[PDB]
């Protein structure tokens, strides 16, 4: 039901055609229906289950870990190759890509790496224990809601937006000023 | 004063002193030495490298492993604090260990001398790109492709990590693996070729 | 020693003409604002650099 | 009582150094007033700011690879093992009041420097300001460009983060040990051993703060001295010859303009360094051999070199148990564009067989072949630059990553040819556009509708008229021509006054009269001078 | 014509709009796959979530 | 060198259009001074201290460097604008010709 | 004249019917450079089919582009030879 | 050119033996 | 080391009113510190030689 | 002065020597001191250069 939760809550299922990669979209079902589908699937072979809370609901707040530094350096080694430094997009082989992590709630982040949706690998509970996963999700959630220091973020990719901003703002302003001061012909 | 001979024997191995470029962290230091495949788990003050079992990684997973000997360990003291740092900063140290689905085991091609370098459905390859040395570690587990995010060369896992796209011309190196009497993963020796980028006096 | 009288007179005339023709001395309002602004900018910049 | 104060301190200087004639000469130097000639000083103004910011970042930085544990104020990196350089770079940004602002201004100025150099180079190339006797100046500028590129590359490699480390491992280490004979000797000489070593960051620091800026300063000095003593070229126009300069004197018009331009450049750079984020090193981590991210981009002035690597095929050779890697092809290639750049004037001099001591510029439309070649080169540069960021374009815009490589690979042989053809034709068409106005006149955009039902357009002749009313054809003199009637004064001032209230009529009449008379005087002076020159 | 400088703009709007709509074939997904009629709900975020359809609309 | 043209920018001695331009230059110069004073005050009195995450006072910290950049840059640019406006409104215009003995 | 325009007189230190300002700068590239350039570019496009790629769409694209280039060069050469263009 | 010493095979290959390990440095 | 400790640290903090402030500005804290050698290196290889060259 | 900049490291980070000069083998020192020892003992002709520097 972890796979079902991830695929239906994020809207990937049901899929609509066969291409390089199925995109995410608005969900088709709600929480009750999601749980029903998950339980129906779980009764036909077993497998992973979504973590719950003390009230029987999906755990969101309890999945946030304490240590953000250990989560950060686990993310940088295991997850920053496909995703970005802070969780932006990344291109894959042919028509495929790793999405942005700035929209997923803790349960979604937890269940993404528990099952393995697509060309993303799966991290079992023995490879990454369900304590390191909490730190990873904490890092992912924090690096998405922290404001930029020193001005506008410019997307968070680095040299390319910086270069384009330079060319389209600084040089344009400089040339305009030069044309104002100087003369023609 | 800044002219140095690169082909000078400085590294002690199980066969005498050897040049730097011929060796790595996986080279045996004496005959019958046990090198464990360790993983980076915790903080520097909390035993950063620990042992691993074949049961930990499942089908369609990948892990990064490092060479760890019993002679280092914990890093609590100052003697093992500089020994655990050399392992993590080694140029040719990291290895990617992948587990292949049993359904896809009939389409594996070996490399004429590396026919016994795998333990069932576990394979281990160098994590260093053979083009310019970037960590080629973008592993697509359905298409079974290893992608380098530096110059966009991808390698085929089902074959002997031979390039299929990009500016790479050589295949990734394989490390032979097996299990220990306790049930931990160990090596059957080092690579049978140099790892990393090429140079003028490479190959026979 | 001293350059010939012609050079001295011509250079002095050039500088004096440059200052006088600008009509800056006749305009007290803008001649004072410039000084005040430059002083303020200098003070701010120096405090930021050293502080 | 400053009249007596300045008269005493002026005599004290003349009686000791006697620099009367020497400074009087420098106050009377005439400089042409064209916007395009202000492109060169921006770079200069960018260099000065790079020095002031470089001295403020020399009081806090520690270049060392000694590994430490952070234990600082920034919580997400608490307990992580890094180097001394990275820790000090974090300290500058988090512990010193206004350090982040200073280093952001440093980086922004670094970008502006290269951009300005590129634009200035384009100007010099297209107008033919390199012909004679100004070849050595071109060469010096070429060397300056190369030095600026390498100076910039060594700069962002100092913090020792993940991006810079990955870049320096692939570029400075991977490429180095590919050169056929001296491949590994040179590598071990540069790094003092294997790749990481322990002396690379100190060596790069000493190279970045002392040597390359010194060479740059000397070369800039030589450049400016040559420009000063070789009497800056001008453009064809009314009253311009091969043996004079038309413009304004240094004192006081030129100096005020230069100062104001410097102030505005500083303003723009300072404003840009506060509102936009550049190079956030804390979002990255310390460099580790077994870690990587998705982007991996150098700065824009180094992007074409990186894009050349991505597009060239995997062609290698294996003679007598040796190896010639792919990386060789770029190393030869990269030094081949440089060689063709420095020794261009001699190539063109040999081709066209012309060397006649030119002082008057050329409009790019008048030289089609050179314009086409320049356009082709710019197209190739742009394509190579956009090929380096093919992974970012494939993510943001929905296109295959495999498709981008092939697009670039095919494009780098096809697009330049198309650009050449289009540029050639466009230049000739712009030429033909000038011959239409010298023959018929400026089209006013007014239709007449004659009695017999014919439609004609009213033309405004630019010279004497024939007895039938058709204008006398004029000759081309390498100067621009008007094409709109509003630029010729077909439109007065709306009226003297504020934006909301008018002024008394008499003031408006007097001001209009004065302005008109002043325009007559200026035109008459130019015409008289032009008439006396050609006697 | 009444407005020539406006008459020129229409041709360029035509050409560039057409190019933007046709350029959906460069994407790995493809162009619009829901007919010229574009019935709903088949063009909603849920059904036809591709980028070709967006370029078609715009 | 020979100056073939030079003329004062205000021939008519007393007019209402000259005072307006003088006031415009004065306003442009005053703005730079005010911005410089603002820079001095904001550099001395502002939080400027790093705030960890999701804490009160994090918002005010994120505006420190932006305010520095605004204040230094709104002043010098304004002074530059004021100084260039003075060149083309009050300085006489000239056309000088010099022969190059090359 | 009641206009503001000032006429310029200048004297600095393929024919004018094809390129109006033919005597003001370099305005002729010899034919044969361009033909050989085209053929060489086509050869390069054709030779890039030797690599490590496993697809064939790119190969067909390369073949098509090379064919187009060769056709253009051939047409130009034929028309220049036969006398219809100069 | 193709790299010599990079060849595919059709040999089955055996499962690796259990590691014993010589006790101490020789 | 002893030369620096005596002639640059002891004398600096002996000056009236503005004495301890100047010491802590130069050393960035107490005497040993962590930024003295880099600062002296930058001052020795870049700034003072530059001024000397210009003045010469 | 330039030759010396290719080898020197101005840091106060404390290390243990472990070099060629035996009387200082296990001593706790700084990076600057270690590098200064390296210049004089490990680089060919370094001692001569740094002696000429001081004499000049
Ligand atoms: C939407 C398009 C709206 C255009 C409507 C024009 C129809 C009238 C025809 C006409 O008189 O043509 C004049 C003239 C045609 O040139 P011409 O052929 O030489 O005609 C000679 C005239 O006789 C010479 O006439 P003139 O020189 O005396 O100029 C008269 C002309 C121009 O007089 C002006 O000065 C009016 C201001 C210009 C229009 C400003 C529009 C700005 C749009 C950007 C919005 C911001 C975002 O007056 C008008 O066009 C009056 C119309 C009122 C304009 C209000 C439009 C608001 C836009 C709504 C946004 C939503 O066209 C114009 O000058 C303006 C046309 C605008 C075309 C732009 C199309 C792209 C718009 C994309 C915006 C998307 C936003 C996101
Ligand atoms: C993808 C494209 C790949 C090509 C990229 C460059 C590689 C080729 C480089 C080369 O070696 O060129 C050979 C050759 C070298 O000689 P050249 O440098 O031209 O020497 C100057 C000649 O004296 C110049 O003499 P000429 O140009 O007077 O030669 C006579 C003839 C030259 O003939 C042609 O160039 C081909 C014209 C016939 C085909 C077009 C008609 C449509 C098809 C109907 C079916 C006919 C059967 O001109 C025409 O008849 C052209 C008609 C012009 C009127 C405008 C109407 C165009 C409407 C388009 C219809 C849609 O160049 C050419 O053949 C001219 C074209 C230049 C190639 C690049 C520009 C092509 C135009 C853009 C296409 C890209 C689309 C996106
Ligand atoms: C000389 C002058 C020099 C100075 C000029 C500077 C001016 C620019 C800015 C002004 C300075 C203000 C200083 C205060 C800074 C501040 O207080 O900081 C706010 C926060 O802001 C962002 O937070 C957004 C939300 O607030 C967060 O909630 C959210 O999380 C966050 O999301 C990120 O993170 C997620 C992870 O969870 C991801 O999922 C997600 O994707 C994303 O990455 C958000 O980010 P983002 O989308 O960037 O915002 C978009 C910006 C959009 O900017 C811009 O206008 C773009 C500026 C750059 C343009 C240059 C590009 C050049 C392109 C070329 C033209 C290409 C083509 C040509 C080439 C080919 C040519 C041939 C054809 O504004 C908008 O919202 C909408 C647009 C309205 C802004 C308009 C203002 C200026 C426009 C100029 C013209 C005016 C005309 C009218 C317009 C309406 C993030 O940065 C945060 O760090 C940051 O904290
Ligand atoms: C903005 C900034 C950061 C700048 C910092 C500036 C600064 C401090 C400078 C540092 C220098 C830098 C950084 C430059 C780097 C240059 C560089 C990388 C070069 C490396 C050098 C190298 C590899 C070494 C090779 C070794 C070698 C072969 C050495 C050869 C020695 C040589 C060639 C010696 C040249 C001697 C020489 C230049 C002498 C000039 C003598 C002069 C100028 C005297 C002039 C002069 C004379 C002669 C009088 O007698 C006299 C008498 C009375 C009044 C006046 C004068 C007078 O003016
Ligand atoms: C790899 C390589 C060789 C490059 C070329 C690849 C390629 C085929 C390019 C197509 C790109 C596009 C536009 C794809 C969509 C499909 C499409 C519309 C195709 C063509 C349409 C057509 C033929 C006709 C329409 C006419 C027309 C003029 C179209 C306009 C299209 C334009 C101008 C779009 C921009 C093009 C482009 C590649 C821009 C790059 C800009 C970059 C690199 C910036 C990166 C960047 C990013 C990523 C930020 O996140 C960011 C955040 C905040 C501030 C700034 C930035 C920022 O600058
Ligand atoms: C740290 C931190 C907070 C930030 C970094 C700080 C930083 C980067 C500093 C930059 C400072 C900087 C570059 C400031 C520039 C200031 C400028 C250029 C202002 C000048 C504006 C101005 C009024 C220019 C016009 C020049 C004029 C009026 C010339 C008058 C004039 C001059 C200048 C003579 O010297 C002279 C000598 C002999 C005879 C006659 C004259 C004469 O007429
Ligand atoms: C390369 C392969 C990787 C690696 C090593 C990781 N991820 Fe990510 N990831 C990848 C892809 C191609 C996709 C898309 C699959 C789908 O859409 O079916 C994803 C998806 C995710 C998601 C869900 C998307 C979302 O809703 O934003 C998350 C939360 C996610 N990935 C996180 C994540 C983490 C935490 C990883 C390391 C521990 C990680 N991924 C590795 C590609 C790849
Ligand atoms: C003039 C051309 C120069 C360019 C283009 C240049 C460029 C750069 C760049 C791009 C960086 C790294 C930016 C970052 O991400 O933080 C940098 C760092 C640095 N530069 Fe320069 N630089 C130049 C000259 C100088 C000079 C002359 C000095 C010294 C006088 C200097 C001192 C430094 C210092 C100390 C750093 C420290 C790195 C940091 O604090 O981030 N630079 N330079
Ligand atoms: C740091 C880089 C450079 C600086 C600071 C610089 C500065 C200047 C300045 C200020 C001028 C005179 C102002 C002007 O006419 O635009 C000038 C002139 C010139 N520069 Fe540059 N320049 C640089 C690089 C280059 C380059 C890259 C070239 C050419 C490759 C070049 C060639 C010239 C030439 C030929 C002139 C003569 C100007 C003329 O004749 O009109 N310079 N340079
Ligand atoms: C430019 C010349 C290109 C020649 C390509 C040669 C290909 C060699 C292939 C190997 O194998
Ligand atoms: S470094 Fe891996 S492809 Fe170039």
């Amino acid at each position: 039901e972890a796979a079902v939760y991830f695929q239906v809550s994020t809207g990937r299922m049901p899929a609509m055609r066969g291409e390089a990669q199925a995109p995410s979209k608005p969900p088709h079902f709600d929480e009750s229906q999601i749980d029903a589908l998950g339980a129906y699937v779980q009764a036909n072979g077993g497998g992973p289950t979504v973590p719950r809370d003390d009230h029987g609901a999906v755990a969101q707040e309890s999945l946030i870990g304490g240590d953000v530094a250990r989560g950060g350096d686990l993310f940088r080694l295991n997850c920053a190759s496909c995703h970005n430094f802070t969780g932006k997009g990344g291109a894959l082989s042919s028509g495929k890509y790793a999405p942005d992590l700035g929209d997923a709630n803790p349960a979604q982040i937890y269940t993404a790496m528990l099952t393995g949706p697509q060309n993303m690998p799966k991290f079992s509970d023995r490879q990454l224990t369900p304590d390191e996963k909490r730190d990873i999700v904490a890092y992912v959630r924090e690096s998405a809601e922290t404001p930029s220091y020193g001005g506008y973020g410019l997307g968070g990719f680095g040299p390319a937006p910086e270069g384009m901003a330079m060319w389209i703002i600084g040089m344009v302003a400089a040339i305009g000023v030069a044309m104002w001061i100087g003369s023609r012909a | 004063g800044l002219i140095k001979n690169p082909w000078k024997p400085v590294v002690p191995t199980a066969e005498g002193k050897k040049a730097v470029l011929w060796t790595s962290g996986w080279t045996p230091r004496f005959k019958g030495e046990t090198i464990y495949l360790a993983r980076a788990t915790g903080r520097p003050g909390e035993s950063p490298f620990v042992k691993m079992r074949p049961e930990d990684i499942d089908a369609g997973g990948m892990e990064t492993v490092f060479p760890w000997r019993e002679s280092d360990g914990d890093g609590t003291t100052v003697e093992s604090e500089h020994k655990l740092t050399e392992i993590a900063m080694g140029v040719r140290n990291p290895v990617m260990l992948i587990r292949i689905k049993p359904a896809d085991m009939h389409r594996v091609i070996k490399r004429k001398g590396q026919e016994s370098f795998n333990f069932g459905e576990l394979f281990a390859y160098t994590k260093v790109c053979s083009h310019l040395g970037c960590p080629s570690s973008l592993y697509e587990q359905q298409t079974y492709r290893i992608l380098c995010p530096c110059h966009q060369s991808q390698f085929d896992a089902l074959e002997f990590a031979k390039p299929i796209f990009g500016p790479a011309a050589r295949a990734l190196a394989q490390l032979p693996i097996t299990i220990d009497e306790d049930g931990y993963l160990v090596a059957n020796g080092d690579f049978v070729e140099p790892v990393g980028p090429a140079f003028w006096e490479r190959k026979s | 020693g001293r350059s010939p009288e012609v050079h001295r007179k011509t250079v002095a005339a050039n500088l004096t003409d440059a200052l006088e023709g600008s009509t800056l001395k006749r305009r007290k309002v803008i001649g004072l604002s410039l000084g005040i602004g430059l002083g303020a900018f200098g003070a701010g910049t120096l405090v930021a650099f050293i502080g | 009582d400053f009249a007596k104060l300045a008269a005493a301190q002026g005599d004290a200087i003349d009686s000791r150094y006697h620099p009367s004639a020497a400074v009087r000469r420098q106050l009377n130097k005439v400089f042409p007033t064209h916007w395009s000639f202000l492109l060169g000083e921006i770079a200069l103004y960018s260099f000065i700011i790079l020095l002031l910011t470089g001295v403020w970042l020399t009081l806090f930085f520690d270049p060392s690879m000694a590994h430490v544990t952070y234990d600082g104020v920034y919580q997400p990196l608490r307990g992580v093992q890094m180097s001394r350089a990275y820790e000090t770079a974090l300290d500058i940004s988090f512990e010193v009041r206004g350090g982040l602002f200073v280093r952001q201004v440093h980086h922004w100025a670094a970008l502006m420097f290269a951009a300005s150099i590129m634009v200035h180079l384009a100007r010099i190339f297209f107008t033919g300001a390199f012909r004679r006797p100004r070849e050595a100046n071109w060469v010096i500028g070429s060397l300056l460009l190369i030095l600026a590129m390498f100076e910039g590359f060594f700069g962002y490699s100092l913090p020792d983060d993940l991006l810079s480390g990955t870049g320096i491992r692939a570029a400075l280490s991977g490429i180095t040990m590919g050169i056929p004979v001296i491949g590994t000797w040179m590598h071990w000489a540069l790094f003092g051993g294997d790749f990481p070593g322990e002396i690379l960051i100190p060596r790069l620091y000493a190279l970045h703060i002392l040597l390359i800026p010194g060479i740059i300063l000397a070369l800039i000095g030589a450049h400016l001295a040559l420009v000063w003593f070789q009497k800056h070229t001008q453009f064809p126009g009314p009253g311009r010859t091969e043996t004079n300069v038309v413009g304004v004197r240094v004192m006081p018009v030129f100096a005020v303009k230069s100062g104001a331009f410097f102030a505005m450049i500083t303003g723009v750079l300072g404003l840009m360094g506060g509102l936009l984020t550049i190079n956030p090193i804390w979002n990255l981590g310390p460099y580790k051999p077994s870690q990587v991210s998705a982007g991996s981009q150098p700065d824009f002035y180094m992007m074409w070199t990186d894009g050349l690597i991505r597009l060239w095929p995997a062609w290698e050779f294996y003679p007598f148990g040796h190896t010639i890697p792919q990386g060789v092809w770029v190393a030869v290639g990269m030094g081949l564009v440089f060689a063709l750049l420095i020794a261009y004037p001699f190539i063109e001099k040999k081709v066209t067989g012309d060397d006649a001591h030119h002082n008057l510029l050329q409009r790019p439309r008048d030289v089609p072949v050179r314009t086409a070649i320049g356009s082709m080169a710019i197209a190739l540069y742009l394509l190579l630059t956009f090929a380096c960021m093919n992974d970012i374009i494939a993510l943001k815009f929905h296109i295959s990553l495999n498709a981008t490589t092939w697009i670039g690979r095919i494009g780098m042989v096809v697009l330049p040819a198309i650009v050449y053809f289009v540029a050639y034709r466009w230049a000739i068409s712009l030429q033909r556009s000038d011959r239409e106005v010298l023959e018929h006149g400026v089209e006013t955009g007014i239709i007449k509708r004659l009695p017999h039902g014919a439609y004609v357009e009213l033309h405004q002749p630019l010279g004497p008229v024939d007895e039938h009313g058709h204008p006398i054809p004029l000759e081309y003199a390498g100067a621009p021509l008007p094409k709109r009637m509003n630029k010729l004064g077909s439109g007065g001032a709306p009226g003297t006054g504020s934006f909301l209230f008018p002024d008394p009529a008499v003031e408006h009449e007097a001001l209009t009269e004065a302005a008109h008379a002043s325009e007559h005087k200026s035109l008459t002076a130019l015409k008289e001078h032009q008439d006396r020159i050609h006697g | 014509v009444a407005f020539p400088r406006l008459n020129a703009l229409s041709f360029w709007l035509f050409l560039f709009g057409a190019l933007i709509a046709i350029a959906g074939f460069i994407t790995p997904g493809g162009a619009a796959d829901f007919g010229w009629t574009a019935y709903s709900p088949l063009t909603d975020a849920i059904h036809s979530p591709g980028a070709g359809g967006d370029l078609w609309i715009m | 060198v020979e100056t073939i043209f030079k003329e004062p920018r205000w021939p008519v001695p007393g007019t209402k259009a000259e005072k307006r331009t003088e006031r415009l230059v004065a306003y442009w110069l005053m703005l730079g001074g005010l911005s410089g004073l603002a820079l001095l005050l904001v550099f001395l009195f502002w939080p400027w201290e790093y705030q960890p995450f999701g804490s009160e006072g994090e918002f005010l910290y994120s505006l420190a460097t932006p305010l520095y950049g605004l204040t230094f840059g709104l002043s010098i640019l304004s002074i530059g604008i004021g100084a260039v406006l003075f060149q083309k409104k009050f300085i006489p215009e000239e056309i000088s010709v010099q022969d190059r003995h090359d | 004249m009641s206009s503001t325009q000032d006429r310029s007189q200048l004297d600095p230190e393929v024919d004018v019917e094809d390129v109006p300002s033919a005597e003001w700068g370099w305005s002729h590239m010899p034919i044969g450079v361009m033909h050989i350039g085209g053929l060489l570019s086509a050869a390069f496009l054709l030779v890039m089919m030797r690599g490590n790629h496993v697809g064939h769409v790119e190969d067909w694209f390369l073949i098509g582009f090379a064919a187009v280039i060769v056709a253009l060069v051939g047409r130009n050469w034929w028309l220049r030879r036969r006398g219809w263009i100069r | 050119c193709s790299p010599p010493g990079e060849t595919a095979s059709s040999e089955p290959g055996t499962t690796p033996a259990i590691w014993t390990g010589s006790p101490s440095p020789a």
